[PDB]
C-alpha cells in the first residue's frame, strides 16, 4: 500500500476547504485512483517529523494509491497538491519516508 | 501454503522509490505463501478500498520501510491505520535497518488504536508475529 503523508502549515478547516476544490478540480485522480483521507490536526509526533523537514505542521492528511496502475502519477499528484495549497506550505512524504516536495 | 490472485503490475514510468515499494509487495506475497499462508494478491473487496493481500482470509497491507527510525515506523503504521483505514499490516524489513525485535517492543509499549495483526518479515525472510 502506498500512502502520501501530507503535512500542512495551515489549520484543519482551511486545509479541508482547499481539498474540496482539489477534489472538484481533479475528479479523475481523486475519485477512485487516489483516495484523500479527511484532514486532521497534527499531533506531537507528526509535528516532530514535519519539523525535521523544515515545516511547522498544524494539519495532516493522507493520500492513498488506490489504483496500482496509477502508481506513476504520484509526482503529478504531488504537484497538484503543492499548487492547490497556494496560501501555505506543504510537505509530502511518500510512506512518511521519501520527500516528494521541494526543500 | 498458497499464492493466487493477480500479482501487482509496476508501471514503467514509476521511479526507483515507487518501483521498490511495489517490488517488495509482490515479494512479501511469495515469501509468505512459501511459509504456509494462503495468500491472495489484489483481492476484490466491498469497500472503495483495494487491499494488497488477503492472508488466510484476513485483509492485509504491505509496508516496506526504508527508514530505520523505529518510532517513525510506528508513527507511520499508526497513521496508515487512523487515516488510511489499514488494519492488518505486513511489515517487510528488506530495505530497513530496524530490528524485528525493536518494532515489537515499540508497538507493545504504545498500543496503536485500530491496529490488527502485524506480520514481520526480516532481512533473512524470517517471520515473526505481533498479535492484535
Ligand atoms: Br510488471
Ligand atoms: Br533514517
Amino acid at each position: 500500500a502506498i500512502d502520501l503523508f501530507c503535512y500542512l502549515s495551515i489549520d484543519r478547516g482551511a486545509a479541508e476547504s482547499d481539498l474540496n476544490k482539489i477534489r472538484s478540480n481533479h475528479s479523475e485522480l481523486f475519485e477512485g485512483k487516489f483516495l484523500i483521507s479527511p484532514v486532521r490536526d497534527a499531533d506531537f509526533s507528526l509535528k516532530e517529523i514535519a519539523a525535521e523537514h523544515g515545516l511547522v505542521a498544524e494539519s495532516f492528511f493522507l493520500v492513498s494509491l488506490n489504483d496500482k496502475n496509477s502508481a506513476d502519477l504520484i509526482p503529478i499528484v504531488s504537484k497538484i497538491l503543492v499548487d492547490g495549497f497556494n496560501g501555505g506550505a506543504i510537505l509530502i512524504l511518500q510512506d512518511n519516508e521519501y520527500r516528494r516536495t521541494s526543500l | 501454503g498458497s499464492l493466487s490472485g493477480k500479482p501487482t503490475q509496476i508501471p514503467p514510468l514509476s521511479d526507483e522509490v515507487t518501483t521498490r515499494s511495489l517490488i517488495r509487495e509482490n515479494q512479501s506475497a511469495v515469501t509468505l505463501a512459501n511459509k504456509g499462508y494462503d495468500v491472495v494478491q489484489n483481492p476484490e473487496v466491498l469497500g472503495p478500498k483495494n487491499p494488497d493481500y488477503t492472508i488466510n482470509g484476513q485483509v492485509f497491507d504491505n509496508y516496506a520501510p526504508a527508514t530505520g527510525n523505529v518510532r517513525n515506523i510506528a508513527t507511520t503504521i499508526s497513521n496508515k491505520v487512523s487515516s488510511g483505514q489499514a488494519s492488518n499490516i505486513v511489515v517487510n524489513l528488506a530495505d530497513s535497518s530496524a530490528s524485528p525485535a525493536a518494532i515489537e517492543a515499540q508497538i507493545n509499549s504504545y498500543p496503536i488504536p485500530g491496529l490488527g495483526k502485524v506480520i514481520v518479515i526480516d532481512k533473512l525472510g524470517n517471520i515473526t508475529i505481533i498479535k492484535p
